[PDB]
RNA sequence: GCUCGCCGGAAGACCAAGGGUUCCUGUCCAACGUUAAUCGGGGCAGGGUGAGUCGACCCCUAAGGCGAGGCCGAAAGGCGUAGUCGAUGGGAAACAGGUUAAUAUUCCUGUACUUGGUGUUACUGCGAAGGGGGGACGGAGAAGGCUAUGUUGGCCGGGCG
């Protein structure tokens, strides 16, 4: 990823991070019931979203 | 399969139910073959043809066992019945081996005169002394033969002997229904939208019943063991997997039995106005036979699941093992869990079983098409696939 | 009683819907997995009966 | 309050025997929330998330115990468990 | 489990402190326990601490500390003003009953109270870092009125050994 959402708005960018937040949010409750079966989802989200914030703050930067 | 063990098994199983489709053809009096085979042809009661899957088409053709195996499960819950009520038999039944036989011997020989009485029943209402005296005689000699064939095959043969019985009879009903449609299928005299339809419907039914069987419902114990070797390290997670249904075989028989129970003492005399209000009643194209049906299927699921597992069992073993079920209490307290949820959860089960019994004859109503797609047989067959698939599975991690 | 019943059935359907939310979501890789299982083993129970009772009613 | 923040609050649905009883008995869940989280923050984050109506929200913070790993000295992270009673005509969901 | 013996202004019930999981359940018996241990304040694993009214935080100060500028001192620093901290003291409000293996004035049942914010309605001179009252204070003694509490009697359940 991060070249395609480097072709995405600062708007677009916030509504990903709010959708990536929300699909963090479900699996790690998923993950807590002891209902995920695939872990490696979590570190994908997690860093997924630390992408999108880098990009927000360098558009904000320049 | 493929090992000579199983192998000759199911090959005695086989020529078990294949004595039973020659015992199937074989005429209550001595020759009223071409006179029966105009009865058999239903001048009367369409619906008699759900009695001939279970009997392996005796009342589809003049046969030896005409309600088949139904009269022994008719037995297998009154003892069953009269164990809990009685403490008498609630003593015999807790004695282990040779008590636990003995009631079971009780139920066998209370199963041979149940169909004595049966046949007493039939060929005093509905058919007609010498034709009745006949009709007694082979009646009981296929009942027995057939109840001793089937408690061959859980011996000598695969898996449970009565389950087989029923499941193969049903089984091995359906080929000229469809051989029917599939030579009208050449032609288009039925409509192949309707058809294909119901085609994608059993697939679909069948495919939604085995994804419930699928992903199930696991219950997250845990083993925490470091040997004393100084080199087994261990942490473990291990899923307790509960079934939505608890071996859903032997219950569809016995609530099949409960439903054909009433549909031989009331619609073979006729001449009880009482008897036929209630077959009438008990015709699937009423929702009051429906309601009935339902209190049958969830009693007798419930009733027999709760039979099968015993959770201070379970949890005891759990304890020994040196397993806990985090957060919850060791012991006692394991057991009120996993009863409470296994309850939950076999309730959710014979709930969408008669569910897939009670909606295929409200969308054969709706919809222009009129006994093997009615929603118990539908079940039976399923319930065949799961069972050998699940006995398959379970030799093929020995073999 | 009937209202006992009726709070009683509740109660059930509450214990019904918790048991709901450990059920397993549609996936459509392990519905071809049932769906081709299922129609390998109705085909082999199919094929025994057909290549019998063909050839016995043939007959 | 922001949802940006309202969703890092929930970490966990707990289980346990105390747990249980208090949902059947009570209507009320136990959840493991974030450390700094308060009553505020939750309330919010039940309302938000579960839609479900919240009474109220009571709070503690459990210590963490010291465990030893192949003789290896730890001290597990303390952590905030939050009783929340739901209005009585609330269902519960779990998502 | 039944007898026997000991403490009972303590060898009892409950707080602050100091400790910090020793609490509770399961399981284990090498080490630890001045012996044995199937037991443990020991090993291992899971639980458990719920507050508008209890305490701290907070507002207010005592001793005393720190201290803008300031004075003083080879340097470090010492003292101290305005100030600002400092309880062992002053300052709003909750009780009885039920419940867990383990919390409860915290949960629940019932019945209350406090202080703020906002709105309605009626009435109305409001306003401080300033002024005045209060808060606000010792020792001993006495005896008058009381309750906590206990004893007898009445009542109620049970007992004729
Ligand atoms: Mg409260
Ligand atoms: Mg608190
Ligand atoms: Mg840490
Ligand atoms: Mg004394
Ligand atoms: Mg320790
Ligand atoms: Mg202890
Ligand atoms: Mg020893
Ligand atoms: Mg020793
Ligand atoms: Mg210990
Ligand atoms: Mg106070
Ligand atoms: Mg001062
Ligand atoms: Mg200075
Ligand atoms: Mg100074
Ligand atoms: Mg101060
Ligand atoms: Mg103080
Ligand atoms: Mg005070
Ligand atoms: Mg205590
Ligand atoms: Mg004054
Ligand atoms: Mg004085
Ligand atoms: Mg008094």
């Amino acid at each position: 990823k991060a070249k395609e959402l480097r072709e995405k708005s600062v708007e677009e960018l916030n509504t990903e991070l709010l959708n990536l937040l929300r699909e963090q949010f479900n699996l790690r409750m998923q993950a807590a019931s002891g209902q995920l079966q695939q872990s490696h989802l979590l570190k994908q989200v997690r860093r997924d979203v630390a992408r999108v914030k880098t990009l927000l703050n360098e558009k904000a930067g320049a | 399969g493929g090992l000579g063990e199983l192998k000759r098994r199911l090959l005695f199983v086989i020529g078990a139910l294949i004595v039973f489709r020659i015992g199937s053809f074989i005429p209550i009096p001595g020759i009223d073959a071409a006179v029966l085979a105009k009865l058999l042809e239903q001048q009367r009661g369409t619906i008699i043809e759900m009695f001939n899957m279970f009997s392996g088409g005796a009342l589809s053709r003049a046969s030896i066992f005409a309600l088949g195996i139904m009269p022994y499960i008719s037995a297998s819950i009154i003892i069953q019945l009269l164990t809990v009520v009685h403490p008498t038999l609630a003593e015999i039944k807790k004695e282990g081996e040779s008590g636990r036989r003995k009631i079971s011997q009780y139920t066998r020989y209370g199963t041979l005169v149940l169909a004595i009485f049966q046949s007493i029943g039939i060929a005093t209402g509905l058919p007609n002394f010498a034709f009745y005296f006949t009709a007694v005689v082979s009646l009981v000699t296929g009942t027995m033969f057939l109840m001793w064939l089937g408690e061959q095959i859980t011996e000598r043969g695969i898996g449970n002997g009565i389950s087989i019985i029923i499941f193969a009879g049903i089984v091995a009903g359906l080929p000229p229904a469809i051989a029917h449609t599939i030579e009208q299928a050449r032609q288009g005299d039925l409509h192949f939208l309707v058809l294909l339809l119901v085609a994608v419907l059993v697939f679909a039914v069948t495919f939604f019943v085995v994804f419930v069987e699928r992903g199930q419902r696991r219950i997250v114990v845990n083993y925490a063991k470091r040997q004393q070797g100084r080199r087994v390290y261990a942490a473990q997670s291990t899923h307790l997997p509960l079934k939505v249904n608890m071996a859903g075989v032997i219950p569809a028989i016995f609530a099949s039995s409960i439903i054909l129970f009433p549909a031989t003492i009331a619609s073979w005399f006729g001449g009880w106005n009482w008897l036929t209000t209630i077959s009438l009643y008990l015709q699937p194209g009423q929702p009051l036979y429906v309601l009935l049906y339902a209190s049958a299927i969830i009693f007798f699921c419930f009733f027999y699941t709760a039979l099968v597992f015993n959770p201070r069992e379970t949890a005891d073993n759990l304890k020994k093992s040196g397993a806990f079920v985090p957060g919850i209490r060791p012991g006692e307290q394991t057991a009120k869990y996993i009863d409470k949820v296994m309850t939950r959860l076999t309730l959710v089960g014979a709930l969408y079983i008669t569910f897939i019994c009670l909606i295929p004859e409200f969308m054969r109503d709706a919809m222009k098409v009129p006994f093997y797609f009615g929603g118990t047989s539908l079940l039976i067959v399923v319930v065949v696939i799961m069972d050998f698939m699940a006995q398959v599975q379970t030799l093929m991690m020995s073999s | 009683l009937l209202t006992t019943k009726g709070k009683a059935t509740v109660a059930f359907a509450r214990e019904a819907r918790t048991e709901v939310r450990k059920v397993i979501w549609p996936t459509r890789q392990e519905t071809l997995h049932t769906t081709l299982i299922v129609a390998a083993v109705t085909a082999v129970m199919s094929l025994i009966l057909w290549g019998l009772d063909g050839i016995l009613v043939r007959l | 309050i922001r949802e940006e923040r309202l969703l890092k609050v929930l970490r966990a649905p707990h289980v346990s025997e105390k747990a249980s009883t208090a949902m059947e008995k009570s209507n009320t869940i136990v959840l493991k929330v974030a450390k700094d989280a308060t009553k505020a923050e939750i309330k919010a984050a039940v309302q938000k998330l579960f839609e479900v109506e919240v009474e109220v929200v009571n709070t503690l913070v459990v210590k963490g115990k010291v465990k030893r790993h192949g003789q290896r000295i730890g001290r597990r992270s303390d952590w905030k468990k939050a009783y929340v009673t739901l209005k009585e005509g609330q269902n519960l969901d779990f998502v």
